[PDB]
Formats: structure tokens, C-alpha cells, sequence
């Protein structure tokens, strides 16, 4: 059957739930990402002077 | 009056060319380029056209000759 | 203005070329003030201004500008009709499959990529992957994957690999494909390899490919990139009264599409995860596919409503689409509608019409005459003058009516006499008065039915309605030459009362000088209306050449006949009024008057008949009453006798003597016998009951009962209904279709009790339900028949061919059902026909046969005539007039131009409402046997070895009075050519016993007959002759399973008896239950049995549709010796051995079923191999086109003449022509086509006659019959294939093909609104065709 | 004969077959299937003969 809401449910049904600590772990990965892009800004002097 | 169109079918055949010929003739009598060649009995130009067909003095050939004659008189009336 | 309509695909560059704006926002209009929102679905700079020549802001309000655009807000200041015209577009972010090229049954993306549709939907719904030209490493091109297989292929091959998913993948597939390389590939696969059904699918795909490349299309246009939008005034959002709006649901659809497109652009801005954008691309696919054609998904419903909304293909396709609701039939101004009524004071060229309708219809004519005559200074004054209805306008209206025909129309307009013109006579009243004789043409009774008037505005339409559609022109049906202005009910009663004779009346046997003193005697009251009287009448006749020869005499007639004689015109003889003049007789009277004196005396004669019929029906006082239905004194006696006989059968069933079924059959036979005795009692108690006296004792005569006159005149009803009023009424049938053993022994003059009436109610309700359903199906049959045959127009004057079919009379088993005369009357001869003395030319080769020529046919002894038929004509794109015939409202030959397909299909489908041993020779003559091969037996009789024998009873005049399909192996008493007598059973076959008769005479033996296996030993109780008889397939053992029992002959010497004349013996193979009566070494004679083998309207819509019959008659392909092959597969191999040609044909026959031929015989091509119905395909493919058109016309004329409805055969023949236009070519040759390609017969014919006129070889074809719902869509003109049937498949099939439509045949010209190339417009199209490209 | 046609053997595969054959396309679950077959013919709410 086509019923693309059900195809959406089956496409997302493979992704499983998170524990209450895995959210903090993903948030710390987000912190690592913004940390590394701000440290990438930290080497570039023209953005600083801008 | 004109109840059946049978005599006009006997003069002009094909029963469909009759409509076109009578239409052209009745336009020649309604738009005032001409005037009837038969006495009218307070008929409309339809019935007068069919009566001019039944008297034999109108068909496609006579209308073509008369129309070319009017065109030749226009060419003579250019001056 | 323009020529042929072209259709193709839409490139995104083409779509940006159409559109005058991108619709970026889903708003429609501003809510507070209702100005349109920029730039929503209703915009200004995209589509147009709201008001006539005015910007939206107001900077440009007048005609000071028309070219400018306002720079505050974009408005191109023009007419607002431009807003009806300019289109928009939507830039779709992700591409999207077009649902019409995805979900129609011959799917185009499906068999263009050669990929199954479920995998394509699996790609488009992001469930899988597909490789897109991913090189050659491990993965093929069309090889799909899954996600895990995609990770497999990516980790195993990191690069040189390409596989997307969704609409991008299908678009890359269609873009990547090189077409002509695969064209070469499939041509090689169709040259060397042969995989029959699969290569038929393959040659269909290569037909699609080389049709696609021949067009100007690209495949990736089947995926939408930029979606066009419709103009606003086609999807309007207009105010109703009350501040509430009506939107069309296309606004919902475009709002949803624009909304999800903006959402997908917004998601791809924010770099969404893959699950979300795959969700959104599936949603945008669903939104577009719901906009293009909602209903091929889960049926996305609208808001605040459960009802499913209406998409674009809902607006094209169907009963409510533009093709059938607003193009083929339009609602029309200058029309009116009111209840109809009689008004018998009219001549039939005129009808009544009300003054109020005549004022409302003819308003602009009255306006014109009033401003011409100066009574109204301006036209508003003319409006107020005709509004107040002042006394001066009625003379004006009488001037504008006088010679102006109106069109009268009844709503079921089946045949072409439903629209007729009249001249109006103004009526004080509100009901259209309609002339009575015309009403039988309309099928209009006056029980409240209401009719519609239309007004020819222009001058040509007035001349059309007078010359073609005036009521005095249509006095002959287009279905047959019978009069359709037949006098119907009161007038025939007035006649049948007027022309009759009672044995004693006033003025009995006096003498009269003419009709005038007949009228003076009747109207003074001295002599009665009907008394036998010698009068002097003067009849004229056409003896010389159009000359009225007068003869006068004293005819012995009645008074009323003489009074009617004043009304007969000059030409007719007196014998037309000397009989009783029922309905049949008065129809023959009008028919003879038309076929002699032409049109004008017949019209004025029909008017005078109607007047005198109504007048003397008023003078008749013919009145029904309760004493007018005489009950027989013999009624209750016969009912009591039958009530004793059913008690006899009741006692015989309670005695256990009979079973139930034979009891039931005996009881129903004796009740039918009692009903027949009651009918023959009541008829003799009605019709001769009047017995009176003159100059003697007594004398009987026909009765002056009221109901007998109303049944004998044929006015209303016949003796079935008179039977149900006087005698017992019938035997009713229960809802089973079973029929009750206790019939209704009470008529309506007596009472019916509750149970009898309750039983009768079921028959009444079944009748009503059947009339409703048959009305619907007859409408559908008419529609299919006209839509298969509007393209056919009489176009050429003559083709000059020698083709034709063979008209013979249709006698079959009984007497004549339709003679030779009224079949061939009206047609034309192909070759000259000759007298029974040969080399005597009675007609030349091609003359129009009229009634004197059929008189010349009947004065001689002709029986069969070759006739030019329209199904075998030679003309391109029509039927030449000299081949068609003559039958029309006129009597002459058909004119060049007039559409006959439409009149033919109407005359077939119009009576669709009305639709539902041994030889016992009757007549005497001589005997003839065609295709007979027989042998004299020992008993002096004659046994027949050929089953094609046709028995003809030929009298002294050569014609055939009876024919009998002679069964195989009958016992003839007389031979051939001997004069036979009536009642003499010549051939007496055994119909329960299939004969195994021979030509030989000798000792019957057993060959390959093993006891206990192929044959059992039976010892008879009755006869006692024990024998070895062949058994069934279950009991015959594995040795003798395939081994068959055979019978063969020797003489006294032991040598094998050969057939006298040939060298083959008679070795015959017996089936199961074939009883061996005569054993080994037993003498027989010539032809003795070696053994014995004991035991409505949807018919028409099956014939013209030509559906395959359930049990087909099997027929031999080529003529040759029949033989058997292998045994016991469920089938057997039927092998043919032609003498000259190459033999090796064999056909699978399911060998359980009884065959016809024996193995020793020989069959002709097209001869039957078994019995039952046969497909028209077989008859066309084997016998010939003449045979299949004869088969259709004889079968459907059996179906019509069962009801007793006459339809001339021209109409059925031209529908047969329109069936078989397509024909597949076998040998290509010098032509361009293919070995399996289906192209129309007229197109290959003009190709060959260009090549065959040259020295090259032509293209041989195979004619192929198609049904009416399939020969109408397989057409070279797609609007005639899209106007009625399945629309989506036709538009997509003609959109992938780039097909060009040249308007070709009256459907497109009704669609596009120009003249019709059949009627008066034929001269216009001929002038244009002479002008066009010359 | 009907048992020889039938694929399933026990109660749970029967409920899984019904729950897969009423809401197709989605994977089944034991207690949801039990509540479904409860709510088809044997619940007082969604099924009623008067
Ligand atoms: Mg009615
Ligand atoms: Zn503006
Ligand atoms: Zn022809």
C-alpha cells in the first residue's frame, strides 16, 4: 500500500529512542562542534579585526 | 407561402446546394444590393429566394454571371 | 482561422514560455478588502487586472493608457478577459513524476524503461535505489538495490558508481537513455531471436520508441520540473450574496502544491536530515499527483467536508467533463419549453406556439422591426414597449413570425425525427399545439410530456430548417421506406368505422351518380354511412408517360368509401379504398400515393385524411362500455373441465404413477390448452356476434362491437389485451422464472381476488424495472454506435467497382421471413442479373432499383441478385453515393455529402427500447439438394455422406419456398429432382444417434479392439445380442488408453474392401459410448451404421461489440484432408493435409467434446469442425468480408425481426464497415510499415496504389475486425477517440506520440465549433479543400 | 483441508497474522495484537448486537 504517512512511520520506526544520558552526550558533541568552529575562528585574524 | 421545397429541389439538385444558393440570394435581397425578381406576397426573403429558385431564373450559374457582371460594371465605374 | 490540432509534451522552457509569472505564495485574496494578494494564486502582475482597463492601485483608471504597467504595483492595464487567458507557473524544487505517465494501465515510464511498475513506485516513494548508468563494475543499469545493498555497493565500490533515488533517479534514467542505439538493438532482437509473446511485447516497445523519436519529444519531460497553473477566471473565487465565497477545489490543490513547495525550499535552506526531506518529497509527489488527477491515490479529501474534491482530470474526463457537458452539448439561448397539446386544426407544416413564448423568444427581432418602423426612437424605448405589451407590438410580432420556422424537440431525441421545424401559428394559451400525425415520429403522447423550441437566428439556418427539417419533408423514416406520418389512433378508428358494410342499412343497394350525392345522402340522413351501393366513380391512372388517363365505371362499394373517395388524389386506383382500411391499409395508401404522385399531393392528402378521420370519428360515436366485452358462456365450463383434469393429474401423482416434473409439464400444458380454448371461444363470441336480417332469415357479419373495432382497426392494442379483458389472463411467472401451475382464471371484467392480483403485481413490477434498465442500455448502445461511425460521409459520386454481396431471401425452416423484393428495393446492382433463360439482360449493370424494377423482378423468376454494398466499397474516407443506395426521407439516390453513419447508427439503436424430429415439409414443389454426396442403401432409400447438404424446395418459378439444414447421415425417401408432395418426410435421420455410416458393403470386423480394455462384453436383457462395446477413458487400461478401437471391412475372400471409386478402406475409430451392434465378420450394405452413438438487446450489443463466444465453433484454417495426431493430452492434434500446398498445420482440440467430421473425410476452409456459435474473427479470417457482413446482418436481423421491427440493411452494413477499418500488415515489402503493425485499411490502400501503379511490389495485409468500443478509439484523430470513452489513456497515448489531428469527421468540428463536413457545410469544406495547399 | 492450507500453528502467530492482515505494512506487536482482537468482536465498546 502507498499511504505515505505509513511509509513515513516505517522509515522512522527503525530509529530507536534515547536514554536520558544520551541526550547529554549528543549535546556535548554539539558543544565540541561549536567549540571547534569557534577555535577555527580563533586562528583567523581578519574576522577578529572585522 | 412555401410548404414544400420540392420544386426547388427539382431545379437545383443535391438538396444542400439549394440552401447555399437561396442563402446567397436572400442576402442579396435583404442587404439592399438588389430587389426581388418575382412579386412578393409579404413573404420574408427566405421564401422570396425559394420562389425565385422555382421560377428557374436563379441558380448558382446565373448568380455567378450576374456577380461577374456587377464586377465588370464596377471596373467600368472606376472612371 | 487555423488548421489541424497538434498535441505534444511540455518542456520546462515551453512552460516558462507560456507563463506570465511565478506564483511564489499560497495566498488567494486579502481578507479585509478583497483585492488580490501579490503575488498569490490570484495576482495582478501575474495574470491580469481585476476591472476593465484599470490598475489595482488606481494610478491608471481609464483608457488614457493600455500599454503601460504601473510601477507602484505591477498591472498590465488591459481587458479583464485577459485574466481568463494568461497562465502561471510554479518552480517545483524537487522534481516530480507526472501521474498520467505513471499510473495509467499502459504505463509509459513503465514500458519506456522496461521496468515493472511496482519497482518504479518503490523508487519514487524513496523505498529503494536504482543505478543510473553506473558503469560496468558489478551493477547493471536497471538493477535496483535496497539501503543495505547500497551500503554494500558503496563500501565495495567507493567511486565510478551512480545511483540516486526518487524522482531525480527516474529523471536521470530517462535523460541518460540513447534511443536509437536501443532501436538498433531491438531490431536485431526482432531479426534473429524469436520469443513469440515476449517479442510481440518487444515489437510493441520498438513501435513506441520509433514513434517517440519520430516525434519531437524528450523522455525526461515525463517528469515535471515546472508545473503550469490555470488562469484565475477558470478557478474563480467569486462573491455569493452574503459575504461568503465559492472557491473551486483547484484553489485548494494549487494552495497545497505551492505550500509544500515553499516548505521544501525552506527545508533545503535549513539543511534538514534525510528522513524529513524524503517525507517532504513524497508529500510533494502526493500533492502534484492529487492536483493532476485525484483518485489514483488514497483520495485526498477537502476541508470541512467528507466529500472528495475535484481535480483537473475530473474536469476533463467523464459525464461532467468539458467534452460531454460543455462542448458536445451546450445550453442554448433563444429556446423555450412548455407542455404540448393537440390542436387538430393544423396542416402539418405548422404548429401552435404561445403568444407569450413568441414574444419572449423573438425579442431582438421585435426590437429591430420597432426601431425600423420608428415607433421606438431608441432601443430602450423598444424594451419598455415590449415590456408593457402595448397593442402595436402584436402586429409586429405577427410580421416577424410569418415565414420563420422554429425547431420543436422532445427530450429523448433518439432518431433524427426528434427535431423538426414548423411555422408558428400564434395561440391564445400557454401550451404548444403540436400536429397529431407528427407525434408518432416523436414517440410523444400528450400525458404531460413537455417539448422545447429553438429558433434559427441566421438566414442560412432558416433556409436549412425549411429545406431540410420542415415537417413536410420527413414523411419517410430513415430506418426504412415506410411512412412515419402514419395516422395513429382516432383517425384510423374514424376510417374503420367509415369504410365498412353492414348487410342492412338505409339506402341498401341503391344507385348513386358519384361521391357528391353520397355525401348529400349521408349528411341529410336518408341513407346510412355504410350500405352496399353501386356508384359511378372516375379513376385516373398513369398509363401513358406521366399522363392521367381517365376511366369511369359503376363500382359496387359502400357509401362511406365513396365519401372518402373525394379525398384520394387523381393518380390512385379505386382499389385502395375498396377494402376495410385498417392501419396497415392506410399506411399502404400513403406509401402508394408518395411513390406515385410525389411529395405535395401526399402531404395535402395526409392532412385531408387526418381531418376526415377526426370528423367521422366524431360522427362515429365509437364508445367503449361495460356491455362491450362479451363473456363466453363456454368460459366456466372449460374452467370446470380443466379443474377436473388437474384433479385427475393430482390423483395420478398421489398414486405414485408420475414424478413431479412430468406432472408439472402436463398441468401447464392442459392450462395452456384451456386458455387456447377460451381464446377461440371469446374471439368467435365477439367478432361474429352481430347477426341481423335482410330480405330473408338471417346472415352473420363482422361485429360492430366497440372493442372489436378498436382491436381490428389496429388503433390501440391487439388480441392479447382483448384476451386479458374477456377470457382468462394467461399463466403468470413467479420471480424464479418458473411459471405457476394455477393460472389466473379471472379477467378484469370479472373481479380479481387478492391472491390473483398479488401474483399479477410481480409481472407488472418486473415489466417496469425492465423498461427502465432497457432504456438506459439502449441509450448506451446508440452512443457507442454513433461514436464509432461519425467519420463516414458520402463523399464521391461513384467509385466504379465490381464488388458486392449476394442478396438472397432469408427463408429458413419455415415460410418467408423477408422476401427478395423488400430487401433489394433501394439498393443497386453490381453486375447485370439475367433471366432464368440465360443471356437475357433484364437490368443493366448498375441502375438504381426502384419499385417498377422490383415489379420487373417479380414478373420474372429471379431468386438471387448481386448488390453493391458499402462494406466492399473502394472509396477513400467514405462511401460513394452510387454504392450506398437511396433510402432517406426522399426517394431518390443519396446526395453527395449527407452523413449516413449517424442516421445509420440512430436507425439501429432507436428500436432498442422495443426489443425483448424429421422433415415436416409444409409447401409443395420440387426437391433440390446442394453440396450433397449420398449413396443408395439396400432398402431403396438414400443415406447421406456429406453434411453440407442444403435442402431447397424449388417450385415451378425457380424460387425457394423452404430450406432445411440436412443433418449428416439421414434416410432420404425420394431422390433429387423428383416432384415431392406436401407433408412427405423425405429424410428421416435419428437425431439422438450420430451415424457411423459408410460407402462400403462387406464384413464388419474388429481391428485394434482388445476385449476388457477397449471393449467390454455386454449381454443384453431386452434384445439379447451380446457384444463388445467401447468404454470410457477411466476404465480403459494403460495399454489400450492411447490405442483406439477401429472398424474395418473385408469381403468374402478376406481381402480388404476398398471404397468403390478410391483406394482407402473405411477404418473408423469409435469414441466412448459408441455401441458396437454388429460384430466381427458380419455383412452390411451401402451406408449401414457400423456403430451407433446415442446421447434480445444484449445479443445486439454482443454482435456489434463482437465479443468472443463462450463455446466457439472451431473451423479449419486451410482446406485439406483431416487427420488425427497424438492422443490423451486433454487435447488432440488436428492435422490438415492439403494436396497442393504445404501441409504441416495442427490445432489443439479439447478431445472431451463431440467433433463433427470423421478422419476419413475432407473439409473446406471456413467449414465447421464442430457446432455452436462462432466468433466473427474466424468468419472474417477464413471465409471473406462478404461472409462476415452477411453473418452480422442475418443474426441481428433475426434479433430485430423477432420483435417485428424493420431496419434496412444498409445501416448494419455501414456499422460493419466502421468496425473493420484497422488491418495488420503481414508482408511489409516496399512499404514503410512492420510485420505486426496495426494501421488503418485506407492508409495502406493509398500507399499500395502508389506503389502498385509503379513497378514495385506492394504490401499484403490481414483484415482485422474490431469491436465498436475498440475500433472507435483506434483512430487517426484523437478528439473523436477522447470525446466519449476512456480519456486519460487516449490523451497520454496521443501525447507521447506527438499525434496530429486534422479534424476529420464531425466530432472534432462539433468540438471546435465550425461547419460540419457532411451537410450544408460540405460545399464549404470542398471549397476550402480545393483552396488548401493548391 | 483448511488446516492443511493454514500457515500458522499457535495462538501468537494467529494474532500476528490478523494484526498484520488488518493494518498492513507496519510490523506487529503482541499486546497490540491482543488488544486489537479484543476490540474486534469481544469488546463491549466497538462491537454490539442488539
Ligand atoms: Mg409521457
Ligand atoms: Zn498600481
Ligand atoms: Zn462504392
Amino acid at each position: 500500500t502507498t499511504d505515505p504517512v505509513r511509509m513515513y512511520m516505517r522509515e522512522m520506526g527503525t530509529v530507536e529512542l534515547l536514554t536520558r544520558e544520551g541526550e547529554i552526550d549528543i549535546a556535548k558533541r554539539i558543544e565540541d562542534g561549536i567549540n571547534q568552529v569557534q577555535c577555527s575562528v580563533a586562528e583567523y585574524p581578519e574576522a577578529i579585526t572585522y | 407561402a412555401r410548404v414544400t421545397v420540392q420544386d426547388a429541389v427539382e431545379k437545383i439538385g443535391n438538396r444542400f446546394d439549394l440552401v447555399l444558393v437561396a442563402a446567397r440570394r436572400a442576402r442579396q435581397m435583404q442587404v439592399g444590393g438588389k430587389d426581388p425578381l418575382v412579386p412578393e406576397e409579404n413573404d420574408k426573403t427566405t421564401v422570396i429566394a425559394l420562389r425565385e429558385i422555382e421560377e428557374g431564373l436563379i441558380n448558382n450559374q446565373i448568380l455567378d454571371v450576374r456577380e461577374r457582371q456587377e464586377q465588370q460594371e464596377q471596373e467600368a465605374a472606376e472612371l | 482561422e487555423f488548421d489541424a490540432i497538434k498535441i505534444a509534451l511540455a518542456s520546462p522552457d515551453m512552460i516558462r514560455s507560456w507563463s506570465f509569472g511565478e506564483v511564489k505564495k499560497p495566498e488567494t485574496i486579502n481578507y479585509r478588502t478583497f483585492k488580490p494578494e501579490r503575488d498569490g494564486l490570484f495576482c495582478a502582475r501575474i495574470f491580469g487586472p481585476v476591472k476593465d482597463y484599470e490598475c489595482l492601485c488606481g494610478k491608471y483608471k481609464r483608457l488614457k493608457h493600455r500599454g503601460v504597467i504601473c510601477e507602484k504595483c505591477g498591472v498590465e492595464v488591459t481587458q479583464t478577459k485577459v485574466r481568463r487567458e494568461r497562465m502561471g507557473h510554479i518552480e517545483l524544487a524537487s522534481p516530480t513524476a507526472h501521474i498520467w505517465f505513471l499510473k495509467s494501465l499502459p504505463s509509459r515510464i513503465g514500458l519506456l524503461l522496461d521496468m515493472p511498475l511496482r519497482d518504479i513506485e518503490r523508487v519514487l516513494y524513496f523505498e529503494s535505489y536504482v543505478v543510473i548508468e553506473g558503469g560496468m563494475t558489478n551493477l547493471e543499469r536497471q538493477q535496483i538495490l535496497t539501503e543495505e545493498q547500497y551500503l554494500d555497493a558503496l563500501e565495495e565500490f567507493g567511486d565510478e558508481f551512480d545511483a540516486k533515488m526518487g524522482a531525480e533517479a527516474i529523471q536521470a534514467l530517462l535523460k541518460s537513455m540513447d534511443l536509437e542505439q536501443e532501436c538498433e538493438q531491438l531490431r536485431e532482437e526482432l531479426n534473429e531471436t524469436n520469443s513469440e509473446t515476449k517479442r510481440k511485447k518487444l515489437t510493441k516497445r520498438i513501435k513506441l520508441l520509433e514513434a517517440f523519436v519520430q516525434s519531437g519529444n524528450k523522455p525526461e519531460w515525463m517528469i515535471l520540473t515546472v508545473l503550469p497553473v490555470l488562469p484565475p477566471d477558470l478557478r474563480p473565487l467569486v462573491p455569493l450574496d452574503g459575504g461568503r465565497f465559492a472557491t473551486s477545489d483547484l484553489n485548494d490543490l494549487y494552495r497545497r502544491v505551492i505550500n509544500r513547495n515553499n516548505r521544501l525550499k525552506r527545508l533545503l535552506d535549513l539543511a534538514a536530515p534525510d528522513i524529513i526531506v524524503r517525507n517532504e518529497k513524497r508529500m510533494l509527489q502526493e500533492a502534484v499527483d492529487a492536483l493532476l488527477d485525484n483518485g489514483r491515490r488514497g483520495r485526498a479529501i477537502t476541508g470541512s467536508n467528507k466529500r472528495p474534491l475535484k481535480s483537473l482530470a475530473d474536469m476533463i474526463k467523464g459525464k461532467q467533463g468539458r467534452f460531454r457537458q460543455n462542448l458536445l452539448g451546450k445550453r442554448v439561448d433563444y429556446s423555450g419549453r412548455s407542455v404540448i397539446t393537440v390542436g387538430p386544426y393544423l396542416r402539418l407544416h405548422q404548429c401552435g406556439l404561445p403568444k407569450k413564448m413568441a414574444l419572449e423568444l423573438f425579442k431582438p427581432f421585435i426590437y429591430g422591426k420597432l426601431e425600423l418602423r420608428g415607433l421606438a426612437t431608441t432601443i430602450k424605448a423598444a424594451k419598455k414597449m415590449v415590456e408593457r405589451e402595448e397593442a402595436v407590438v402584436w402586429d409586429i410580432l405577427d410580421e416577424v413570425i410569418r415565414e420563420h420556422p422554429v425547431l420543436l424537440n422532445r427530450a429523448p431525441t433518439l432518431h433524427r425525427l426528434g427535431i423538426q421545424a414548423f411555422e408558428p401559428v400564434l395561440i391564445e394559451g400557454k401550451a404548444i399545439q403540436l400536429h397529431p400525425l407528427v407525434c408518432a415520429a416523436y414517440n410523444a403522447d400528450f400525458d404531460g410530456d413537455q417539448m422545447a423550441v429553438h429558433v434559427p437566428l441566421t438566414l442560412e439556418a432558416q433556409l436549412e430548417a425549411r429545406a431540410l427539417m420542415m415537417s413536410t419533408n420527413n414523411i419517410l423514416s430513415p430506418a426504412n421506406g415506410e411512412p412515419i406520418i402514419v395516422p395513429s389512433q382516432d383517425v384510423v378508428l374514424g376510417l374503420y368505422y367509415m369504410t365498412r358494410d353492414c348487410v342492412n342499412a338505409k339506402g341498401e343497394g341503391m344507385v348513386l351518380t358519384g361521391p357528391k350525392e353520397a355525401e348529400r345522402l349521408y349528411r341529410s340522413g336518408l341513407a346510412s354511412l355504410h350500405a352496399r351501393v353501386k356508384v359511378r366513380i372516375t379513376e385516373y391512372e398513369k398509363d401513358a408517360n406521366g399522363e392521367l388517363v381517365a376511366k369511369t365505371s359503376l363500382k359496387d362499394t359502400t357509401v362511406g368509401r365513396a365519401i372518402l373517395w373525394m379525398i384520394v388524389p387523381k393518380g390512385l386506383p379505386y382499389s385502395i379504398v375498396n377494402q376495410a382500411l385498417g392501419k396497415k391499409a392506410i399506411s399502404k395508401m400513403l406509401n402508394t400515393c408518395y411513390r406515385i404522385l410525389g411529395l405535395k399531393p401526399t402531404v395535402i392528402f395526409a392532412d385531408q385524411i387526418m381531418y376526415t378521420g377526426f370528423a367521422y370519428a366524431a360522427r362515429s360515436g365509437a364508445s367503449v362500455g361495460i356491455d362491450d366485452m362479451v363473456i363466453p358462456e363456454k368460459k366456466h365450463e372449460i374452467i370446470s373441465e380443466a379443474e377436473a383434469e388437474v384433479a385427475e393429474i393430482q390423483e395420478q401423482f398421489q398414486s405414485g404413477l408420475v414424478t413431479a416434473g412430468e406432472r408439472y409439464n402436463k398441468v401447464i400444458d392442459i392450462w395452456a390448452a384451456a386458455n387456447d380454448r377460451v381464446s377461440k371461444a371469446m374471439m368467435d363470441n365477439l367478432q361474429t356476434e352481430t347477426v341481423i336480417n335482410r330480405d330473408g332469415q338471417e346472415e352473420k357479419q363482422v361485429s360492430f362491437n366497440s372493442i372489436y373495432m378498436m382491436a381490428d382497426s389496429g388503433a390501440r392494442g391487439s388480441a392479447a389485451q382483448i384476451r386479458q379483458l374477456a377470457g382468462m389472463r394467461g399463466l403468470m411467472a413467479k420471480p424464479d422464472g418458473s411459471i405457476i401451475e394455477t393460472p389466473i382464471t379471472a379477467n378484469f371484467r370479472e373481479g380479481l381476488n387478492v391472491l390473483q392480483y398479488f401474483i399479477s403485481t410481480h409481472g407488472a413490477r418486473k415489466g417496469l424495472a425492465d423498461t427502465a434498465l432497457k432504456t438506459a442500455n439502449s441509450g448506451y448502445l446508440t452512443r457507442r454506435l454513433v461514436d464509432v461511425a461519425q467519420d463516414l460521409v458520402v463523399t464521391e459520386d461513384d467509385c466504379g467497382t465490381h464488388e458486392g454481396i449476394m442478396m438472397t431471401p432469408v427463408i429458413e425452416g419455415g415460410d418467408v421471413k423477408e422476401p427478395l423484393r423488400d430487401r433489394v428495393l433501394g439498393r443497386v446492382t453490381a453486375e447485370d442479373v439475367l433471366k432464368p433463360g440465360t443471356a437475357d439482360i433484364l437490368v443493366p449493370r448498375n441502375t438504381l432499383l426502384h419499385e417498377q424494377w422490383c415489379d420487373l423482378l417479380e414478373e420474372n423468376s429471379v431468386d438471387a441478385v448481386k448488390v453493391r454494398s458499402v462494406v466492399s466499397c473502394d472509396t477513400d474516407f467514405g462511401v460513394c453515393a452510387h454504392c450506398y443506395g437511396r433510402d432517406l426521407a426522399r426517394g431518390h439516390i443519396i446526395n453527395k455529402g449527407e452523413a449516413i453513419g449517424v442516421i445509420a447508427a440512430q436507425s439501429i439503436g432507436e428500436p432498442g427500447t422495443q426489443l425483448t424430429s424429421s422433415i415436416q415439409v409444409k409447401n409443395k414443389g420440387s426437391i433440390k439438394l446442394s453440396n450433397v454426396k449420398s449413396v443408395v442403401n439396400s432398402s431403396g432409400k438414400l443415406v447421406i455422406t456429406s453434411r453440407n447438404t442444403e435442402l431447397k424446395l424449388i417450385d415451378e418459378f425457380g424460387r425457394t419456398k423452404e430450406s432445411y439444414k440436412v443433418p449428416y447421415g439421414a434416410v432420404l425417401a425420394k431422390g433429387d429432382g423428383e416432384q415431392v408432395a406436401g407433408g412427405e418426410t423425405v429424410a428421416n435421420w435419428d437425431p439422438h444417434t450420430m451415424p457411423v455410416i459408410t460407402e462400403v458393403s462387406g464384413f464388419v470386423r474388429f481391428t485394434d479392439m482388445i476385449d476388457g480394455q477397449t471393449i467390454t462384453r455386454q449381454t443384453d436383457e431386452l434384445t439379447g445380442l451380446s457384444s463388445l462395446v467401447v468404454l470410457d477413458s477411466a476404465e480403459r487400461t494403460a495399454g489400450g488408453k492411447d490405442l483406439r478401437p477401429a472398424l474395418k471391412i473385408v469381403d468374402a475372400q478376406g481381402n480388404d474392401v476398398l471404397i468403390p471409386g478410391t483406394d482407402m478402406p473405411a477404418q473408423y475409430f469409435l469414441p466412448g459410448k459408441a455401441i458396437v451392434q454388429l460384430e466381427d465378420g458380419v455383412q452390411i450394405s451401402s451406408g449401414d451404421t457400423l456403430a451407433r452413438i446415442p446421447q434480445g438487446l444484449p445479443r445486439v450489443a454482443d454482435l456489434f461489440e463482437a465479443r468472443r463466444p463462450k463455446e466457439p465453433a472451431i473451423l479449419a484454417e486451410i482446406s485439406g484432408i483431416v487427420s488425427f495426431g497424438k492422443e490423451t493430452k486433454g487435447k488432440r492434434r488436428l492435422v490438415i493435409t492439403p494436396v497442393d500446398g504445404s501441409d504441416p498445420y495442427e490445432e489443439m482440440i479439447p478431445k472431451w467434446r463431440q467433433l463433427n467430421v470423421f478422419e476419413g473425410e475432407r473439409v473446406e476452409r471456413g467449414d465447421v469442425i464442430s457446432d455452436g456459435p462462432e466468433a466473427p474473427h474466424d468468419i472474417l479470417r477464413l471465409r471473406g468480408v462478404h461472409a462476415v457482413t452477411r453473418y452480422i446482418v442475418n443474426e441481428v436481423q433475426d434479433v430485430y425481426r423477432l420483435q417485428g421491427v424493420k431496419i434496412n440493411d444498409k445501416h448494419i452494413e455501414v456499422i460493419v464497415r466502421q468496425m473493420l477499418r484497422k488491418a495488420t500488415i503481414v508482408n511489409a515489402g516496399s512499404s514503410d510499415f512492420l510485420e505486426g503493425e496495426q494501421v488503418e485499411y485506407s492508409r495502406v490502400k493509398i500507399a499500395n496504389r502508389e506503389l502498385e501503379a509503379n513497378g514495385k511490389v506492394g504490401a499484403t495485409y490481414s483484415r482485422d475486425l474490431l469491436g465498436i468500443t475498440k475500433a472507435s478509439l483506434a483512430t487517426e484523430s484523437f478528439i473523436s477517440a477522447a470525446s466519449f470513452q476512456e480519456t486519460t489513456r487516449v490523451l497520454t497515448e496521443a501525447a507521447v506520440a506527438g499525434k496530429r489531428d486534422e479534424l476529420r469527421g464531425l466530432k472534432e468540428n462539433v468540438i471546435v465549433g465550425r461547419l460540419i463536413p457532411a451537410g450544408t457545410g460540405y460545399a464549404y469544406h470542398q471549397d476550402r479543400m480545393r483552396r488548401r495547399a493548391a | 483441508e483448511t488446516l492443511r492450507v493454514d500457515p500458522t500453528n499457535d495462538r501468537l502467530s494467529a494474532l500476528v497474522e490478523i494484526y498484520r492482515m488488518m493494518r498492513p505494512g507496519e510490523p506487529p506487536t503482541r499486546e497490540a495484537a491482543e488488544s486489537l482482537f479484543e476490540n474486534l468482536f469481544f469488546s463491549e465498546d466497538r462491537y454490539d448486537l442488539s
